[PDB]
C-alpha cells in the first residue's frame, strides 16, 4: 500500500472532477455521432479546402452574375445581383 | 444498415407497459438532474450506493431501482449483473446506458425525446428527422446588389441558439396578425429558417425565397450600407412585431416601466451603470442592445473592454466610470471602424484585434464571479467604408466553424477564424460561477 | 510529504461524517418531491450570480451548441417544429 | 481506519461549499484555456480512427490522452485548491 498523504487524496479528488468530466464530454459525442450514423447511413462530412477556393460540397463559387430569379411582382426574369435594384423600382408600381 | 441498435431496450419495448415505464423513469431521472440545487445533486445523484464517493467518474441512476452506481470502480457493472439491471442513466447529462452494450443507447429517437413519448405515435407519422442537407441549416445568400451587409447579418441570427429556438416555436406564427411574408419582417424571417432547416415546397438559385420576401418588408418600411445599423433595424422589427401582435401593449408598458418579454428584450439587452465617484453620488442605467467599443492603438478586445471601463475626469468624493449593471445572454459587440469626417469623407479602420473563443466578463461589471461566454458569431467587412464586403463566420454545434461569403458556404478553421478582422461579434453565455 | 493521520474529530463531528461502509440504501426516485418544488437548475450557471448580473426574464439555454438543433419536420407544410411545439402545430 | 477517507472528505467538501467552487473554477479554467474543445476533437478524431462510436472502446483512447491534455497551470492551480482546503480539516503526523 501507498502511504496516502493529503497530495495523494487531492490527486484523487481533481482525477474524479477530471474522469468525471471528460466521461461526460465523450459520452455527449459518442450519442450524436451514433445518433447522426444510423439516421443517415450515407452521411458524409462537408468538404474542406486548405485552398479555400471550394464550399462544403467540394464546388466552385458559382457565378451570381449569371444567375437570375423570377419576379413575383412583374412577371420578369431578373439578374440576381440585381434583384434588391430591381426591387425598388418595381414594388414602386 | 450498419450501425445497430441496442437489442436490449429493443426487446423490453415489445411490451407497451413496460416502453411506457422506461420512458416515465428517464423523464423522471432527467427532471430531478434539472431540478436539483448543486449540493443536493452531487449528494443524491452522483455519489456511488457502493462506495460513496462522489463522482468516481461518471455515476448512473438505475432505471429499475434507486441505486446509483459509479463508473471508475466498475459499481454500476457489478450492479447490472448481480440484480439484473443493466439501464442506468449518467447523472451529468441525462444519457442512457447499456451495460450489457457497454454502450450508451443514442440512436432511438423516442429516448432522445421522451418528453414526447405520450404522444410519439403522432409524433412519428406526422413528422420526420431533419434532411441530411439542411440539418445544420447551412445555405448561402446570393448577393442581389451591395446587399451582403443584411445577409452577413442574417446568417448569424439563423444560426443563434436562442432565435432559432424562438422561431422554430411557432411563438410569431402563433400571434402574428399580419400573416404575411411579404409584410412582415418576422414572418419572412420565419420563412428563411424554414428553407434553410425544412422544406419549403414540394436556378442557378435555391432556398432565397425568404431572404427576396425580406428584402421586400423592407422596402415597404424603407444606403450606408452598415452591417451594424441592420442588426439594429432588424432586431427593432422583431420588437415591434411582438408589441403589434400583443392584446394590450398600452397598459403592459406602464405595468413593469419599459420592461419587455419579447425575443429580443430577454436576449440581447442589458444595461449600463454610469457612475458619479466611498459611495457613489449618482447612478444612472442605461439599456443596451449592443456594446460599441473605440479600437484606436489597441491590438486585443480585453484592451477595448479595458478602456470603456475606464475611471475619468461633492459629497465625499469626482470620478466618472462606465461598467455593466445587467450582462445579456447573448452579447453583441461592435468594433467601431467606420469613421465619417466632417468634410464628408469616410476612414476604414483595418486595425487586427484579438478576441478570444471565450471572453470573461468579470473585470467589466459594476468580488465578481467568473462569467464566461461563448464566441459563436463574426462578422467581417473589407474594403471602403460603402463600397465594402460582409462576410459572416458562424461557430455551430461540434466546434466546427463556417464562412459565410454570399452564395458560398465554406468550412474554415478556427485558427483562421480568429485572425479576421473582427467587425461584429457575437457572443452567447456559457457559465456563470 | 505529510502522512495524514485522520480527519479532525472536531470536523468529523459538525459535519456527521461517521458513516456505514457497506451499501447504501438511498434512492434518487426519493428526489421527486423536492425536484418539484425547485425552480429550473443550471449545472453551472450559479442561481444567485443569474440574479444578480442577469435581468430576472433573461432566456437561457444552457451549453446552447452541446449538440445540434433538436427538431422534426411537418411532413405537410416543411417547417422546422422545436420538440416542444410539435404536438400543438398538430392540432392547429 | 480504511478508504472511507477520501468519500468522507469529498462529503465535507460538498456540503461545506467547496465541491461546488472547485467544480465550477476547474471547469471555468478548463473551458477557458480551450481543453473542452480539444477533447471534443480528440474524441471525433478517436471515432473516426477506430471506425466505432461505442462508449467503452472510445473511451479508452481518449481519458488517457485528455487527463494529459490539461495544462500544468490549471492542475498545480487546482491541486492547490483542493489541497488548502484539505490543510483545514486533516491531521498530519
Ligand atoms: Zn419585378
Ligand atoms: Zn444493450
Ligand atoms: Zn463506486
Ligand atoms: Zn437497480
Ligand atoms: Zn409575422
Ligand atoms: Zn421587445
Ligand atoms: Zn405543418
Amino acid at each position: 500500500e501507498e502511504t496516502i498523504t493529503i497530495d495523494s487524496i487531492s490527486n484523487g479528488i481533481l482525477n474524479n472532477l477530471l474522469t468525471t468530466l471528460i466521461q461526460d464530454i465523450v459520452a455527449r459525442e459518442t450519442t450524436q455521432q451514433q445518433l447522426l450514423k444510423t439516421r443517415y447511413p450515407d452521411l458524409r462530412s462537408y468538404y474542406f479546402d486548405p485552398n479555400g477556393s471550394l464550399d462544403i460540397n467540394g464546388l466552385q463559387k458559382q457565378q451570381e452574375s449569371s444567375q437570375y430569379i423570377h419576379c413575383e411582382n412583374c412577371g420578369r426574369d431578373v439578374s440576381a445581383n440585381r434583384l434588391a435594384a430591381h426591387l425598388q423600382r418595381c414594388l414602386s408600381r | 444498415a450498419a450501425m445497430s441498435i441496442c437489442p436490449h431496450i429493443q426487446q423490453v419495448f415489445q411490451n407497451e407497459k413496460s416502453k411506457d415505464g422506461v420512458l416515465k423513469t428517464c423523464n423522471a431521472a432527467r427532471y430531478i438532474l434539472n431540478h436539483s440545487v448543486p449540493k443536493e445533486k452531487f449528494l443524491n445523484t452522483m455519489k456511488c450506493g457502493t462506495c460513496h464517493e462522489i463522482n468516481s467518474g461518471a455515476t448512473f441512476m438505475c432505471l429499475q431501482c434507486g441505486f446509483c452506481g459509479c463508473w471508475n470502480h466498475s459499481h454500476f457493472l457489478s450492479h447490472s449483473k448481480q440484480i439484473g439491471h443493466i439501464f442506468g442513466i449518467n447523472s451529468n447529462n441525462g444519457l442512457l446506458f447499456c451495460f450489457k452494450c457497454e454502450d450508451y443507447i443514442g440512436n432511438i429517437d423516442l429516448i432522445n425525446d421522451a418528453i414526447l413519448a405520450k404522444y410519439w405515435d403522432d409524433v412519428c407519422t406526422k413528422t420526420m428527422v431533419p434532411s441530411m442537407e439542411r440539418r445544420d441549416g447551412l445555405s448561402g445568400l446570393i448577393n442581389m446588389g451591395s446587399t451582403c451587409f443584411m445577409s452577413s447579418i442574417l446568417q448569424c441570427l439563423i444560426h443563434n441558439p436562442y432565435f432559432i429556438r424562438h422561431s422554430m416555436s411557432q411563438i410569431h406564427s402563433n400571434n402574428c396578425k399580419v400573416r404575411s411574408p411579404d409584410k412582415c419582417f418576422s414572418c419572412a424571417l420565419d420563412k428563411i429558417v424554414h428553407e434553410l432547416y425544412g422544406a419549403l415546397n414540394t436556378t442557378s438559385t435555391n432556398r432565397q425565397t425568404g431572404f427576396i420576401y425580406l428584402l421586400t418588408c423592407a422596402w415597404k418600411i424603407n444606403s450606408q450600407q452598415d452591417a451594424h445599423e441592420f442588426w439594429q433595424f432588424i432586431i427593432n422589427q422583431i420588437h415591434q412585431s411582438y408589441v403589434l401582435d400583443l392584446p394590450n401593449a398600452k397598459e403592459v408598458s406602464r405595468a413593469n416601466n419599459k420592461q419587455c418579454e419579447c425575443i429580443v428584450h430577454t436576449v440581447f439587452e442589458g444595461s449600463l451603470e454610469s457612475s458619479i465617484v466611498q459611495n457613489n453620488s449618482k447612478t444612472t442605467i442605461d439599456p443596451f442592445l449592443d456594446l460599441s467599443l473605440d479600437i484606436k492603438d489597441k491590438k486585443k478586445l480585453y484592451e477595448c473592454l479595458d478602456s470603456f471601463h475606464k475611471k475619468e475626469q461633492g459629497e465625499c468624493n469626482a470620478i466618472k466610470q462606465l461598467g455593466i449593471h445587467k450582462l445579456p445572454s447573448v452579447l453583441v459587440l461592435q468594433l467601431k471602424r467606420f469613421e465619417h469626417l466632417l468634410n464628408g469623407s469616410n476612414r476604414k479602420l483595418d486595425d487586427f484585434i484579438e478576441f478570444p473563443t471565450y471572453l470573461n466578463m468579470k473585470n467589466y461589471c459594476s468580488k465578481v464571479p467568473d462569467i464566461i461566454y461563448e464566441l459563436i458569431g463574426i462578422v467581417s467587412h473589407k474594403g471602403t467604408v460603402n463600397e465594402g464586403h460582409y462576410i459572416a463566420f458562424c461557430k455551430i454545434s461540434g466546434g466546427q466553424w463556417f464562412k459565410f461569403n454570399d452564395s458560398m458556404v465554406s468550412s474554415i478553421s478556427q485558427e483562421e477564424v480568429l485572425k479576421e478582422q473582427a467587425y461584429l461579434l457575437f457572443y452567447t453565455i456559457r457559465q456563470v460561477n | 510529504d505529510a502522512e495524514i493521520k485522520g480527519i479532525k474529530p472536531k470536523v468529523i463531528e459538525e459535519y456527521s461524517l461517521s458513516q456505514g461502509s457497506g451499501p447504501s440504501n438511498d434512492s434518487w426516485k426519493s428526489l421527486m418531491s423536492s425536484a418539484k418544488d425547485t425552480p429550473l437548475q443550471y449545472d453551472h450557471m450559479n442561481r444567485e450570480s443569474l440574479k444578480k448580473y442577469f435581468n430576472p426574464n433573461a432566456q437561457l439555454i444552457e451549453d446552447p451548441l452541446d449538440k445540434p438543433i433538436q427538431y422534426r419536420v411537418c411532413e405537410k407544410c416543411g417547417k422546422p417544429l422545436a420538440l416542444t411545439a410539435i404536438v400543438d402545430h398538430l392540432e392547429n | 481506519d480504511t478508504a472511507q477517507l477520501k468519500s468522507q472528505i469529498q462529503q465535507y467538501l460538498v456540503e461545506s461549499g467547496n465541491y461546488e467552487l472547485i467544480s465550477n473554477e476547474l471547469k471555468a479554467r478548463l473551458l477557458q484555456e480551450g481543453w473542452v474543445d480539444k477533447v471534443k476533437d480528440l474524441t471525433k478524431s478517436e471515432m473516426n480512427i477506430n471506425e466505432s462510436t461505442n462508449f467503452t472502446q472510445i473511451l479508452s483512447t481518449v481519458e488517457p490522452k485528455a487527463l494529459e491534455m490539461v495544462s500544468d497551470s490549471t492542475r498545480e492551480t487546482v491541486l492547490k485548491q483542493i489541497r488548502e482546503f484539505l490543510e483545514e480539516i486533516v491531521d498530519t503526523q
